[PDB]
């Protein structure tokens, strides 16, 4: 089986400037009639893929001038450049050379953003669900970049790991901003045997993790 | 005028098969490959195989065995695949791409198959309001707890409240999912006015409306 | 194969 590796991201592109994504195959993609058979797909957030390039430099009829591809042997690229919003979405390179056909793992196109520190959040067990005998507390980690961040529970100053519920949004369409969000569910008996329960958040536009808690 | 209309959502039993239909109009479609790929959440796009239509001719990739059988109805221009035994471990999105000028140049809706064993259960909502209430923006949210299967819409004041709002993806903690929304808005305006959560989940016919009250 | 297909 031919493999095609691809990063997870691009590079963070500022709009109306240039980018490119690259993809490695395992093997030569050159055929004996002397088409490179790699492809090119998008797939817009809420959509089904696109064709874009086919025969490693190939426009496919529709797609914009802006969009070209090139390679060397095993390795390819696919350049866009100026990159509009409506360029976003997660590049597949495919090679069609031989059985089974197989692509990368896609490159998700994020986009520069100037640095910004999490707005953080947290929240008791709600009063109902204190009657279905469990209690979570819910964290919020909102409008932050860049993406990477991590977050840790304490219960009375000593970190819990289990418990523990994350979620992730995807690159903003309007913040080019990330978000988060953490659950610590107990048991109604297990948080009320204890008062303090607290929230950090360890991210690069700080050096101190930021700390959000509460007690009773 | 070349369109390939998939089937629907699904939702299956482990153990049980499924068919997803794409049926194909604006092409002779008895001349032209139809290739099956299969998306899950956490990987690329993995080729499942084609059928030629005109003569039933058919490949596999060797690791949709016994999985996937695609057949074909020359009466209807529409083209089956069939998963059987299904397991967790087939859930995923199923498109069916056909090649026209160049490899899967017409991509189809991309069904949803989801296998799990769980009963439709009612969401439980509760409200997150601030633990102890200082700042000048507020963020209040909504936990969106056990329910099944995908999805749940959720609003903030019937939607007109969509200002600063984060539904986070959601996600599955004992065969059941559970998602959460932030909203952002202005002290001055709350508790001043009220703000409020709209969840439906259709599977189970249910709506609720929380109130975001304050603790006690 | 878009050898075969196209």
């Amino acid at each position: 089986d031919i493999v095609m590796t691809q990063a997870a991201f691009s590079n963070p592109v500022t709009l109306g400037t240039s980018a490119s994504i690259s993809c490695r195959s395992s093997k030569s993609l050159l055929h004996s009639n002397g088409i490179t058979y790699l492809y090119w797909y998008l797939q817009r957030p809420g959509q089904s893929p696109q064709l874009l390039i086919y025969r490693m430099s190939n426009l496919a009829s529709g797609v914009p001038d802006r969009f070209s591809g090139s390679g060397s042997g095993t390795d390819f690229a696919l350049r866009i450049s100026r990159v509009e919003a409506e360029d976003v979405g997660v590049y597949y390179c495919g090679q069609m050379l031989e059985h089974p056909l197989t692509f990368g793992t896609g490159t998700k196109l994020e986009l520069k953003r100037a640095d910004a520190a999490p707005t953080v959040s947290i929240f008791p067990p709600s009063s109902e669900q204190l009657t279905s005998g469990g209690a979570s507390v819910v964290c919020f980690l909102n409008n932050f970049y860049p993406k990477d961040i991590n977050v840790k529970w304490k219960i009375d100053g000593s970190e819990r790991q289990n418990g523990v519920l994350n979620s992730w949004t995807d690159q903003d369409s309007k913040d080019s901003t990330y978000s988060m969000s953490s659950t610590l569910t107990l048991t109604k008996d297990e948080y009320e045997r204890h008062n303090s329960y607290t929230c950090e958040a360890t991210h690069k536009t700080s050096t101190s993790p930021i700390v959000k808690s509460f007690n009773r | 005028q070349v369109q390939l209309q998939q089937s629907g959502p699904e939702l299956v039993r482990p153990g049980a098969s499924v068919k997803i239909s794409c049926k194909a109009s604006g092409y002779t479609f008895t001349d032209y490959y139809i290739n099956w790929v299969k998306q899950r959440p956490g990987q690329g796009l993995e080729w499942i195989g084609w059928i030629f239509p005109r003569n039933g001719n058919t490949k596999y990739n060797e690791k949709f065995k016994g999985k996937a059988t695609l057949t074909v109805d020359k009466s209807s221009s529409t083209a089956f695949m069939q998963l059987s035994s299904l397991t967790s471990e087939d859930s995923a999105v199923y498109f069916c791409a056909t090649t026209v000028s160049y490899v899967m140049d017409y991509w189809g809706q991309g069904t949803t198959v989801t296998v799990s064993s769980a009963k439709t259960t009612p969401p439980s909502v509760y409200p997150l309001a601030p633990g102890s209430a200082t700042n000048s923006m507020v963020t209040l949210g909504c936990l969106v707890k056990g329910y099944f299967p995908e999805p749940v819409t959720v609003t903030w004041n019937s939607g007109s409240l969509s200002s600063g709002v984060h539904t986070f993806p959601a996600v599955l903690q004992s065969d059941l999912y559970t998602l959460s929304s932030s909203v952002t808005v202005p002290s001055s305006t709350w508790p001043s006015e009220t703000v409020t959560c709209n969840v439906a989940h259709p599977a189970s016919s249910t709506k609720v409306d929380k109130k975001i009250v304050p603790r006690d | 194969t878009g050898a075969l297909q196209e």
